[PDB]
This record gives C-alpha cells, structure tokens and sequence, in this order.
C-alpha cells in the first residue's frame, strides 16, 4: 500500500496473509470459515503447495501475538478462462484444509449478491484496500497491515483520466488516484477492496495490477468480483473434488 | 442505445434542471449526480424525458460542486455522458426582482423573494442564502442608480427598476430587470 | 547466452511477490527480483541453475 | 443592456398557464417560470411523486441488504446468511456471534 495507514489491529479481520515457506506472497479475503478469495496470478509457478499457508488474525509480521490462525490451502480454484501469466479473470477461491475459528480478530467479509453489488455497491464512492505490500513502488513491504481508502471509476472515466498497459476489461475496475500519491502495490495482490454499506462491509474488488504503484496518470486496477459471485457460490456448495489446482468452467 | 449529448444545467433561484438530447427512440435514461467525494444518486429512473429536476439534491449543499451523468438504455457498464460541473451558490441565475412598495425623497423597497433552498422544511429567501453577497441596483427616470446591501433605496425626488447582483460572481452576476414602477 | 539475457528484469503489472532469477550482464551473473506475476519477459527464471544454464 | 431591458420589458407571464402541479407555486421568470413544490413532489412542474419510486435502483429500495423488484407488486427485501430480516421488512439483524462484515472491535 502506497499512502495509507496501519490498519488498527482487528479492524481488518477478514484480511488474509498468503505465504509460501514463510515468505510473503499475496493477500486474501476470508469470506467464510473455509474459503478465501485471492488473485489468480499469486499462484504463478507455485510448485510446493504443501508449504502454501493462509494466516488469519495476523497484524505485525515482526511478532507473534497469539491471535494468528494458520491453515494449509487444500485447494486453489481458478476460472478455466484465466490464461497463465495474464491479467484477465484474476481470481482464485482457496479451500482451507481445516476451518478457522471465528474470533474478534478473525471475521469473514460478506460476499454480496450480484445485483446488490452492481446496483448499489458500485455507486458507493470509496472503499478500503489493504495489505502488507510495498509502501512505495521500489520501497519496502510493511510489517504492520496497511489500509487505504480509494474512490472508484467507471471504465470510460478511468480511460479518459489515464495517460496513454494491459486492457481494462469488463472483469476489472479502476480505483485510486492519478496524482502518484496513493494506490496498492507489490505484495497486496489478492487483497480485499471492501465497501461499507448501511453498516455492513462487502467484497467488491481484488488487488490485481497497475502500471507501477501510484504512477502519475494511472489508477490501480482491481478484479470485478460481482462478475463472479455465482461461480464462487456454485463452488462453495459443490461437493469437494480432488485436484490441488482446479480450473473451473466459467461462467 | 445512443449516448445523450448537449448536457446543460438550467438553474434559477436554485430551481435546477439538467437538460440533454436527443429525444429517445427505444431507449431510456437515468440520471446520477454526486459531489466530488460522495456517492452517486440515481434520479429520473428510466425516463423518456430529456430533462431531470435535481433541486432536491443540490439544495442539500448549495456550496458544493456537482456532477451528474446521463445513462442510456435500450427500451458490462452503461453507455453514459458526463455534465459540466455545477456549483449552485456560484452559478444559479438570480430570478427577476420586484419592487415591494415605495414611499415619499422616496424610499424604495424590493421584495425578498424565496428560493428553492429549504432549512427545516421552509424555503429560504435570497437574503437568507446570500447574506451580504447580495446587493441591489435601482434605476430611476436620462436615468440614475443606487446600490445597497439591503432591500431599500432612499432617493431624491417616477419610475424605478431594480436588479439583483452578486458582484463577487464570475458567472451569472446579474439578475434580470424587474417590471418597472412609476409614481 | 541469447540476447534476451541483456534485458533488464521485468516485474510486470501484477502485485504478487514471485521471487525469480534474472541475469545481470553488467555483473555477468544471475540475481533475483520479484516478478509481479503476469507479462513476464524471457530474462526471468525459477532458479539460478536454469538461468545460469540459459545465460 | 437596454436591449436586455427591452427584451425584459416586453415579455409576458409564463405562469398564466398554471403549470405547477400538485399544490405547487409558480413564480414567473424571463421567458420562463419556477415551480416551488410541496415536500412530497419534485420536477419542473411538481409532477413527480417522491413517493412512487420504491424500486431497487432507487437507493436500494430502502433495503438494508438485498432487494428484489417484483412485477404487479411491491419490492422485497432480504438478507445475507447469518442475518435475519426484521418485521419492518427492510432491516437485517445478525443471527450469529460473528456475522460477516462486522468488526467486533468497533461494535464492542
Ligand atoms: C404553461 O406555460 C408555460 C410557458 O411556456 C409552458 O411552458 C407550460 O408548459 C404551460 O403549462
Ligand atoms: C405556493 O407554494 C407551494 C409550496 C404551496 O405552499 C402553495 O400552496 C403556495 O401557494
Ligand atoms: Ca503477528
Ligand atoms: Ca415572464
């Protein structure tokens, strides 16, 4: 995160930490006790899946306060539509080997209904993007979870405000600042873009990409989750199946 | 769907209507308005009209800068067009004034006409809203003039005329001429 | 080694931390960077060994 | 200026036609008028009933969470899992200690 703040311990309790052999990979969003949502490209050439761990209730990486819950990701699910090493359809659904225990420090974010998401949430101006990612473009990643509030853009305005990068598809949306002052960065992929509505928080976006971090004339680009609610729900009700890495049909 | 064009703000004494083109053919519209940092609010739901009253929204804060957008739909993000930015306080047009009365020097009185702005369910007058930003110009008849930051002129003796002015303005600085009065 | 080998590391637009290897011509040796995870260029390997193999 | 004056001088009363509907008050302007409406109406002519747009795209239909539009009938309100709709039929109240998108800390 570029230009945010430390998210006060327990105020971003749905925030997940994905590590591979103790090293920070990407973020995630707990949407229930055994499912986490992330980014499709976090899984690029991952070979040792026995080391891929999700941590819940985490805050300060430099210490272990005891609120942290860690689980092996039993399964990584992506859309059949995501092409390895690309940006389109950037999303993954992770099944925790064993469920986390809901506590003050570990709570899921609500996955909204698609029409709710599209009729109302997409019109709520600001949302929070968080992570333990880089503090600056070529800077160091944070020890304490950062949180940032960014304003959303309809794709036409985003395009217009952008200096003329991959294509911004219907599966994406832009959010942030074009003044090189605030954005998400390396280390925040998979992280939530969460929208506050009538007293409840909801998952609206996934940290995805940008033409650098907080680059003048550019906005952060997020996965448009509303496009996937149904795919995501069919999978959470589907009887569990074997592979470690699954590329499920989409739609 | 075709995209609306020629988006124009029509505003007098805070009564504010956004107008566009073209007249629709198997297409509807919806307006969205917002201040720089607030949420977008939908108005005139799937309308066949080529206008949208937004007074109720803009009187919420006459000082704030608004933007509305017109979405087009067959009768994935919509097809839309953005409006000029509008700051009610600074651009609403001043409505045609009125001489309340006059009396014999002569003392001329201009009515303190109401506006579309409400405070605890009641319309505010021009003075409530502009305070000291508001000044008036009298014209008497060769012709003469007088200005005040109040609603009265005390002249030397007839036909008079008045015009409201927000000299501090860059746009829509002066109201029209009220209907003339003669003794 | 092939030409690509002279090409600077390419992290791309993705915001994941993939520790990869690249060849530092200047150094005439392979070293690491964080690939974002999409749009990788050819001078980018999984390990020193195949990077060393390659450049 | 004098032309602006003259234009002004020779214009009539656009309010002659009594355009302000539903209790509204017309105020004449230069080749136009303004309609001052009663609180439950809006529009150029006060033609709009602020009361008649209880649909989902209008401020979520007044639902706290989910909204369902229905032909020939009133819109329905609904809630997420771990939540129950109230008697008011628009509000949701949690059914679990740890409902989704609630920050225990801020709450307590
Ligand atoms: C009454 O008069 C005005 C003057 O043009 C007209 O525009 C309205 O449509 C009518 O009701
Ligand atoms: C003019 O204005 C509206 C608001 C109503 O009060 C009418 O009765 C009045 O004449
Ligand atoms: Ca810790
Ligand atoms: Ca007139």
């Amino acid at each position: 995160i570029v230009g945010g703040k430390v998210c006060p311990k327990g105020e971003c309790p749905w925030q997940v930490l994905l590590l591979v052999n103790g090293a920070q990979l990407c973020g995630g969003t707990l949407i229930n006790t055994i499912w986490v949502v992330s980014a499709a490209h976090c899984f690029d050439k991952i070979k040792n899946w026995r080391n891929l761990i999700a941590v819940l209730g985490e805050h300060d990486l430099s210490e272990h306060d005891g609120d942290e819950q860690s689980r092996r990701v039993a399964q990584v699910i992506i859309p059949s539509t995501y092409v390895p090493g690309t940006t389109n359809h950037d999303i993954a659904l992770l099944r925790l080997h064993q469920p986390v225990v809901l506590t003050d420090h570990v709570v899921p974010l609500c996955l909204p209904e698609r029409t709710f998401s599209e009729r109302t949430l997409a019109f709520v101006r600001f949302s929070l993007v968080s992570g333990w990612g880089q503090l600056l473009d070529r800077g160091a990643t944070a020890l304490e979870l950062m949180v940032l509030n960014v304003p959303r853009l309809m794709t036409q305005d985003c395009l217009q405000q952008s200096r003329k990068s991959p294509n911004i598809t219907e599966y994406m949306f832009c959010a942030g600042y074009s003044d090189g002052s605030k954005d998400s960065c390396k280390g925040d992929s998979g992280g939530p873009h969460a929208t506050h509505y009538r007293g409840t928080w909801y998952l609206t976006g996934i940290v995805s990409w940008g033409q650098g971090c907080a680059t003048v004339g550019h906005f952060g680009v997020y996965t448009r989750v509303s496009q996937y609610i149904e795919w995501l729900q069919k999978l959470m009700r589907s009887e569990p199946r074997p592979g470690v890495l699954l590329r499920a049909p989409f739609p | 769907t075709v995209a609306a064009y020629n988006l124009t703000w029509k505003s007098t004494n805070f009564k504010t209507i956004l107008e566009w083109e073209p007249k629709p053919v198997n297409q509807v519209y919806t307006v969205q308005i917002s201040t720089k940092s607030g949420d977008w609010k939908s108005k005139c739901f799937y309308t066949t009209d080529t206008e949208c009253d937004l007074t109720d929204e803009i009187v919420k804060d006459v000082k704030q800068t608004y933007l509305a957008r017109v979405f087009s739909y067959p009768a994935g993000e919509p097809l839309y067009e953005n409006s000029p930015e509008f700051t009610p306080y600074l651009e609403t047009n001043l409505g045609q004034p009125t001489i309340q009365s006059f009396e014999q020097k002569v003392n001329v009185t201009v009515e303190d006409e109401r506006t579309l702005v409400r405070r605890n369910n009641t319309f505010l007058s021009l003075r409530d809203v502009f305070g000291k930003d508001l000044i008036y110009t009298l014209y008497y008849w060769g012709k003469k003039t007088a200005k005040t930051n109040t609603n009265e002129f005390l002249i030397d003796v007839y036909c008079f005329s008045v015009q409201a002015v927000i000299p501090s303005r860059t746009v829509n600085r002066k109201s029209t001429d009220s209907p003339v009065e003669c003794m | 080694a092939p030409d690509f080998c002279l090409e600077p590391p390419y992290d791309g637009p993705c915001r994941a931390l993939h520790l990869r290897y690249f060849y530092n011509a200047k150094a005439g040796l392979c070293q690491t960077f964080y690939y974002g995870g999409c749009l990788a260029k050819r001078n980018n390997f999984e390990s020193a060994e195949d990077c060393m193999r390659t450049c | 200026r004098t032309k602006l004056f003259w234009i002004s001088y020779s214009d009539g009363d656009q309010c002659a036609s009594s355009p302000c509907q539903n209790g509204g008050s017309c105020k004449d302007q230069l080749q136009s008028y303004i309609c001052f409406c009663l609180p439950a109406f809006e529009g150029r002519n006060c033609e709009t009933h602020k009361d008649d747009q209880l649909i989902c795209v209008n401020e979520n239909g007044g639902c706290e969470q989910y909204c369902s539009d229905h032909t020939g009938t009133k819109r329905s309100c609904r809630c997420h899992e771990g939540y129950s709709l109230l008697a008011d039929g628009v509000s949701c109240t949690p059914t679990v200690e740890y409902p989704c998108g609630k920050i225990p800390i801020l709450e307590k």
